[PDB]
RNA sequence: GAUCGCCUGCCAGUGGAAGGCUUUCUGCGUUCAGUCAAUCUACGCAGAGUGAAUCGGUCCCUAAGGAACCCCCGAAAGGGCUGCCGUCCGAUGGGUACACGAAAGUGACGAAGUUGCUUUGACUACAAAACCAUGCCUCUCUCUUGGAGCGAAUUGGAUGAUCGGGCCGAGGGCAGCGUAGCGCCUCUUCCCCUCACUCUCCUUUCUCCAAUAUGAACCUUGAGUCAUCAAAGGCGAGUCUGUUUAUAGUCGCGACUCUUGUCAUAGUCAAGAAGGUUGAAACUUCCAGGAAAAAACUUCGAAUUGGGAGGGCGAUCCUCCCGGUGAACUGACCGUACCCCAAACCGACACAGGUGAACAAGUAGAGUAUACUAGGGCGCUUGAGAGAACCAUGUCGAAGGAACUCGGCAAAAUGACCCCGUAACUUCGGGAGAAGGGGUGCUCUCCUAUCUUUUGAUUAGGAAAGCGGCACAUACCAGGGGGUAGC
């Protein structure tokens, strides 16, 4: 994939954003802000950030998004790509 | 070798390989020696992968030039677009002049390079002074070290290790040790088993760094469990102090390696156990190994049958021999001379030749040859015609003769001499002594001159 | 030199045949040509330029054909005759190795499937986690240290009270996990004895959807290494086991199982490394039934230097048969520049005309259709202003819808793919894309297929839920249809 990012500094904060995502669990909904606000990073600004980061790191192959929908109820987890 | 049945039928298949497991093959065969199949991967490979590395070219170019291609080596080397001649080209050039002994052409394209301001590495330096320490000039190699020193080099473990195969040739054990020393000063080495097996190899003059040797022990212990780079610098030192415990304790914790362990394991220890004269222990570990039957074809018969025919145990030299073709592989050429050493010392005339001049004329020629090599014509002769017997002019001359020129007339020099002072039987040989023409001696020419 | 453009499956590119015949290049010049003022050139002067056993010709053959001879015929000329046993003729076949003289050939449509319709690599820095280390309690190669419960005995069961039996406690590394951490190919050298091959993503965007490399795939032929079975009915070696022999034990072996060739002999040959060479064509379907050549090639027929015999007794310098009988140097001549959809060819011209083939990167597209590009080539050898009538060629035009006019000429419109459905008539093949309608975007999900281009996802179809636009074959490309006479 191809979204925008900062440079280098991105390779730390996709790090520590694989940290938290291994520790917790592929639960890591987009609200996934909020863990990223407890086991705190500064590496981002906002949600939407938050989320042009994950996009990010799933092109690199650190985040996979999957499906778990039930009923007729549209759920998806970006699991910590085993 | 099955190696070229398996690339070969591969070649024509499929799930096209990376480029990882093709260079992990080069670095395989090339370390097991296999240059033809190495390079023909790398071309074939590269026919349909392309794209190298630089040094991969490099590595290319030494596949070539060690091929024993010397010549299309620097051919294909003047091929490579000047873009690709950077310091590993050059460097596989230097490494391969080291084998190739062509100081002359490497001296000058060494200097061209200097002069081309593109800088030698370590191992440059050292294949070149390896160069030196076979050429002879190994005094040679402190003042380039000075230059090196004002190039901001570090000499690795490897120069050291030259350092003092060099400063052996001029018997400077003093600084072999200083050599030692000056390896601790510099926080530049990280020295391996290299350089205590190195210190042995010189040591082995009188026996004083056993120490040193246990050293070599311990790096290696920690380098591998025991890997087969403490055996082939160490059987004389196997048979210096320790003889006893420190070797069969050696043997046995390389055995904890536990395979069948290999021939080259047994053919570097049972030396070294006939070298201590334990022949029960040899006839022991023979046995066994034997029992173990992986391979023996030769490695293992060959040395205690040579024992056996040393001392003069040649019915049991000789039951094995021929039992050995009843099971497995062949026997080799001085497998035959060892016999014959045995039949000469012994003087038989007429079997101590027949059996020398069929190991001469069958096919176990070692390197597309057997020229029976050291001087045993000397004594080959001294039990032809010094036998005091009269046919030792006729059939010495027609056998002797002819056996030692099947390969070249030059070592004639004891024989000629020998026929001339052989005949001293009978003199029937002037028209002989025509034919006897290439050169021959003077004091010798009276005896010639007698005959017409 | 630089921005900007135009072309990219017949006006602009690549190699060129036909044609041109110095128009190519180098210097000098601008009298002539150029649809200018020309320093410029396809212009004048001056000079140079084209290398080929293999290309293309030469050459061998023949087709269409034109003639030669003989023959036949005609006032003269000449016409007729190709068999009367010859010579010319390429847009065909034969191109590299002798010539001479016979059997095989050379050798043959169309259409349609099936081939040709190229694929690789792209970063284990450097390569993965058993060994045994280690960091641990656990535990008895082995014990050893006192305690404490637990049978022992009677004499004929209600007793009587102690050694053969015996069960947890303090110390010692051995048989159970976790703990740092870390590399297990073979030199079959015949001898190791000190050595160099060690030259890559752990740090990266830009395979953020590209840059670099490749261009056939299969028999058929000859000559050096193992493994053959022709070269013989010929063995050790560990398992499995009969008991004791003791210089101390290995002694013995009955019987079973397990691999495994030699003594030479040659006898066929499987597995790697060198040379011409099928693909460049195959198979089916048909009826209009599909070139020639002693030319080359493949054999014999003969061969004439090389051999060995020719019985050599014909001096016969010959006789019978075996051996090669085009093989190494060599490989002449002529074309070779330049343009070859054009400013150099045919058109009187530096003219929107005409001029066989061969090759042609990408995107979308079935498409060589069509847009837009890179590469390559070109900016059309008159321009600068103003932005009237007028004309040419185009975009839009309300309301109206053929009222125009000879005539809906022109212009407009319809168009694509998928699905729905489709009339009269009939020669029953067709009308038929009859007419008449709907759908067409993207997003995620699901399942289906499929796909090895590896890692499970990607691309298309079809389900069903959104989401935006007036509009989703959005530009280019792309049928107006129906009814009824005459011929």
């Amino acid at each position: 994939i191809n979204p925008k990012v900062p440079i280098q500094e991105a390779y730390a904060i996709s790090n520590s954003l694989y940290d938290l995502f291994k520790l917790h669990g592929p639960l890591s909904v987009p609200n996934t802000w909020l863990r990223a606000q407890e086991a705190g990073v500064s590496g981002l600004n906002s949600k939407t950030h938050m989320k042009l980061l994950l996009k990010w790191m799933r092109g690199k192959k650190m985040l996979k998004l999957i499906c778990n929908q039930v009923g007729s109820s549209k759920k998806f987890f970006h699991t910590v790509l085993p | 070798v099955k190696v070229r049945q398996q690339l070969n039928q591969f070649l024509k298949g499929t799930k096209h390989v990376f480029k990882w497991e093709v260079g992990d093959t080069i670095k395989k065969l090339r370390n097991r020696g296999l240059y033809y199949p190495a390079l023909k991967l790398s071309e074939v490979m590269e026919e349909r992968g392309m794209n190298k590395t630089v040094s991969d070219q490099a590595i290319h170019l030494d596949l070539v030039a060690k091929a024993r291609e010397i010549t299309a080596g620097e051919n294909y080397f003047v091929d490579l677009p000047e873009t690709s001649k950077t310091e590993l080209t050059y460097g596989s050039l230097l490494n391969c002049y080291c084998k190739e002994l062509l100081t002359e052409k490497a001296e000058g394209l060494l200097n061209k390079m200097k002069e081309l301001n593109i800088t030698p590495s370590s191992m440059s330096y050292n294949s070149l002074m390896t160069l030196y320490t076979k050429t002879g000039e190994t005094e040679k190699v402190p003042a380039m070290i000075q230059e090196l020193k004002a190039e901001n080099v570090m000499p690795d473990s490897y120069t050291y290790n030259v350092w003092m195969r060099a400063l052996a040739a001029t018997n400077d054990i003093s600084g072999v040790e200083r050599v030692i020393e000056e390896m601790n000063r510099d926080g530049r080495v990280a020295p391996d088993w290299t350089t205590y097996s190195n210190m042995a190899s010189i040591y082995v003059d009188a026996g004083l760094s056993q120490k040193a040797e246990k050293a070599l022990q311990e790096l290696e212990m920690k380098n591998t469990q025991r890997d087969f780079t403490a055996y082939q610098f160490l059987i004389t030192l196997y048979g210096r102090l320790g003889k006893l415990t420190e070797v069969y304790r050696i043997w046995r914790s390389l055995r904890l390696a536990i395979p069948k362990t290999s021939n080259v394991a047994y053919l570097n220890m049972i030396q070294v156990l006939v070298k201590l004269n334990d022949l029960p222990g040899a006839e022991t570990l023979f046995k066994e190994w034997q029992a173990n039957c992986s391979t023996y074809d030769i490695r293992i018969v060959n040395v205690l049958i040579g024992a056996y025919a040393q001392e003069g145990l040649i019915q049991k030299a000789n039951e094995l021999k021929e039992k050995a073709p009843r099971r497995g592989g062949k026997l080799n050429a001085k497998t035959w001379e060892i016999f014959m050493d045995y039949y000469v010392k012994s003087g038989d005339m007429a079997r101590a030749l027949e059996c020398m001049s069929k190991a001469v004329s069958i096919g176990k020629g070692d390197g597309g040859k057997w020229l029976p090599s050291p001087e045993t014509v000397r004594a080959l002769m001294s039990y032809f015609e010094q036998k005091k017997d009269v046919n030792g002019a006729e059939n010495l001359l027609e056998i002797l003769k002819n056996g030692t020129d099947n390969i070249g007339a030059e070592i004639f020099e004891p024989l000629i001499r020998t026929y001339a002072a052989a005949g001293k039987s009978h003199p029937a040989m002037r028209r002989r002594l025509k034919m006897e023409n290439v050169e021959v001696n003077e004091a010798t020419k009276k005896l010639l001159d007698e005959v017409s």
